């Protein structure tokens, strides 16, 4: 899986 | 007697759009995110990882009232614009907006926002997002 990014 | 048919639901209603639609089926937990293990599984063409995961759960209380609660996610949701804290457990009321996520830079809104809303099973079901 890929993690969250911040936006 | 009555129809399921001519029945009516709390759903969240999909802003701007005939589709996407969520069902808050009385009784059940409604969990929501872009992983596999949810209830319905966002997918963004436009900005896949702004939505977490598991990014929030909608439950009734105790009392029947159906309430929202932010998972941790990383980048939020949004109660009529009031971000909320974090595993709080938030009543919600017809009209009430959910905002998921943030609005992308030079856009005026997020992509998942929802309006919460009672409305007739016929109104609702042609809208619906498909169940994970």
């Amino acid at each position: 899986e890929l993690k969250t990014e911040r936006y | 007697g009555a129809h399921m048919a001519g029945g009516r639901s709390w759903c969240l209603r999909r802003v701007g759009m005939s589709a996407g639609w969520l069902l808050l089926e009385d009784g059940c937990e409604v969990t929501v995110g872009r992983g596999f293990g949810v209830t319905y599984q966002l997918v963004s063409k436009i900005c896949p990882l702004m939505i977490s995961r598991n990014h929030c759960v909608l439950k009734q209380n105790p009392e029947g009232q159906w309430t929202i609660m932010d998972n941790k996610s990383l980048n939020g949701v949004w109660l009529n614009r009031a971000r909320l804290e974090p595993l709080r457990v938030y009543s919600i009321h017809q009209g009430d907006y959910i905002q998921l996520g943030v609005p992308l830079e030079n856009k005026e809104n997020a992509e998942y926002e929802y309006e919460v809303t009672e409305e007739d099973w016929e109104t609702i079901y042609p809208c619906l997002s498909p169940k994970n």
